[PDB]
């Protein structure tokens, strides 16, 4: 579990890029600051999903 | 959008129509306490800025 | 043991002001945050005992829209100001106060007839503006101790239709809370990620600090429950 | 079963190969988790035949898309069975009706 | 015929019922359509794609 | 008057229609108190109630749940599903072992389970399997324990029991004995006093838990949680 603590420490300010094929226009790739959830689905904010 | 539309639509007759609220906080209270429905038309004291 | 439950820590309080404050709890079991927040909001809104101003009488007034010269604001505006009057009485549950003034400018609660049993918390509050000299305002207002909230259409009755010319009615916002909100979020401990973390945002008039109000609400609910808990 | 069906479920479930259908009428003598033994009635049996038919169910096997394939009996000892009856359900079948 | 079947079932004829929100214990002001539906799982399980 | 005071509720009446179905009444309650109390009670009752459940099964001659036995009508998976439905009360132990032996053709029912004097099978009519041959026999051991909420088998094995044996099987444990809760509120009549409410709660549960103990336990938990609020600085 110390690995989980380290993992929570590392990403605290580490943006990641989300991409949806096809990337029709440049909005198709965007940057987000992650939050860690159990499960296996990536969770988006609906507004940007539009 | 559906929620906002419902929230702002008024009706001719509703619970507590015509009363006067000294501030939007009291409007929120009267709604949450269930003594007036959202659609009821009322006079309210409001501050705005420019 | 099955009886185990993760009691929360009073993880923080953040006072934006004497009236405005936030209180946060972490962690709580799944679904406990919602029930506790909902129950507290209910009790604060509908059952908190308070002292409020309910009637006003003015000699030249028969109805809420009775015209009056000299005063800057309308009668309904002064009614709203009275509704906003922050007042607490420690003595009798029913008190009558009088205000009489002739002066250009604001009519603050500082000019009410003071009494040792009653504290106006915010004397700086303005009831109205009186536009001119040789113009006077004279009123009597009635303050009462009650529980919850009562609007005008609720208090009016045919059993109390025997009213004189000079009687007006004000909504008695006894419960001193001005706003209660709570929101629920996720928190993690012991590699568990199925937990409730709770945030409460609160505004109340200057009668009491919000912490005191929350403690009072908790005590009320516990005293309600007490007849059931056979445990120590 | 699906509550709001279309009647077609019977034909599709029987016509597909997954369900075991009663090829010869009679009375069900024996059943377990995997074997069905049915006594053919006197008139239906051919001269010189033993008058008993047996079926073996595909208990568990890899489907062509990794799903399960299982056959479960849905009759009990001594119940009469009729020509074309469904003795054993297959995947997504209940009492011989499609059960997706 | 649907209405007749419902009436023999002692359910509301419109098929809508009143409903309470469990999270607060209050009541939705609008009636809601509650019924029974047939649902499938589509063999695109998340753990096969993550 | 007495605006600062309150009346207090009590369990004025309790009624039982069946081993599973029960009705409880609280009176008197002040305005608005009824709904908040009913909502809190429903929440806590659904979530928290301690329960007794079936966790481990061991059957001779069976190595895994997908196999089949000679004499059983249903598959092993089906009988595990049946056992999951079992409801049982245990008094003296935090975990207990149950034993079952049966032979000969017929249904096997919870009545055939061999039990100790501290174990109550609520509903012996609950079938488990059918034996369809005279020589067929079934002999199994069951492990029963007490816990809150619901725990999946995945996290159960994630508890990492050292040296897991081969011939023992794991199922999900739905400990919670409460199945449905409803509350209703109506105008009271106590001493002809106005603004009083009578609250009623109806519940369907496994016949295990006592309704009165259930409500007292729920109120206990709620008061305990509120105590942390009482302390706040």
């Amino acid at each position: 579990a110390v690995v989980w603590d380290i993992l929570d420490e590392v990403i605290r300010e580490h943006p990641v890029l989300l991409n949806r094929a096809p990337t029709l226009h440049r909005l198709g790739i965007q940057a987000f600051e992650p939050v860690l959830i159990e499960g296996k689905a990536i969770q988006l904010h609906p507004l940007v999903c539009a | 959008v559906l929620g906002l539309y419902y929230m702002t639509r008024d009706c001719v007759n509703a619970k507590g129509e015509g009363m006067v609220l000294t501030g939007p906080k009291e409007a929120e209270r009267l709604y949450r306490s269930g003594l007036a429905s959202l659609h009821a038309r009322v006079k309210v004291r409001i501050t705005e800025y420019e | 043991s099955v009886t185990e439950f993760l009691k929360p820590r009073l993880v923080d309080i953040e006072q934006v002001s004497s009236t405005h404050a936030k209180v946060t709890l972490e962690p709580l079991e799944r679904g406990f945050g919602h029930t506790l927040g909902n129950a507290l909001r209910r009790i604060l809104l509908s059952s908190m005992p308070g002292c409020a101003v309910t009637e006003v009488e003015i000699d030249g007034v028969l109805h809420e829209y009775s015209t009056k010269e000299g005063v800057q604001e309308d009668i309904l505006e002064i009614l709203l100001n009275l509704k906003g009057l922050a007042v607490r009485v420690q003595g009798k549950d029913e008190v009558i106060l009088t205000l009489n003034k002739s002066g250009i400018g604001p009519v603050t609660a500082a000019d009410i007839t003071h009494d040792g049993d009653v504290e106006i918390v915010k004397p700086q509050h303005v009831i109205c503006h009186l536009t001119d000299e040789n113009a006077s305002i004279s009123m009597r207002i009635k303050v009462q101790r009650g529980r919850g909230y009562v609007p005008a259409s609720t208090r009016i009755h045919s059993e109390e239709d025997e009213r004189p010319i000079g009687r007006l009615l004000v909504d008695a916002c006894y419960s001193p809370v001005e706003r209660i909100a709570y929101n629920v979020e996720a928190a993690r401990v012991e590699q568990r990620t199925d937990l409730d973390k709770l945030v409460i945002e609160m505004e109340t008039n200057g009668t009491i600090d919000p912490e005191e109000a929350i403690r009072r609400a908790a005590t009320i609910l516990a005293e309600q429950l007490e007849a059931f808990v056979d445990l120590r | 079963k699906p509550l709001v069906g279309t009647g077609m479920e019977r034909a599709v479930a029987v016509d597909s190969g997954v369900t075991a259908v009663a090829k010869r009428g009679g009375v069900v003598q024996y059943v377990d988790a995997s074997r069905i033994v049915i006594k053919v009635n006197e008139d239906e049996m051919y001269p010189g035949e033993a008058g008993i038919d047996i079926y073996n169910l595909t208990k568990y096997t890899r489907s062509n898309q990794n799903t399960c394939i299982n056959q479960m009996p849905c009759v009990s000892l001594g119940e009469p069975v009729e020509r074309g009856d469904v003795l054993a359900d297959g995947p997504s079948t209940d009492l011989g009706e499609l059960a997706l | 015929e649907i209405k007749e079947l419902l009436k023999l079932g002692d359910l509301p004829t419109s098929g809508q019922i009143r409903l309470y929100d469990g999270r607060t214990g209050e009541q939705f002001e609008r009636p809601v359509t509650v019924g029974y539906m047939y649902m499938l799982k589509l063999n695109h399980l998340v753990d096969d794609k993550m």
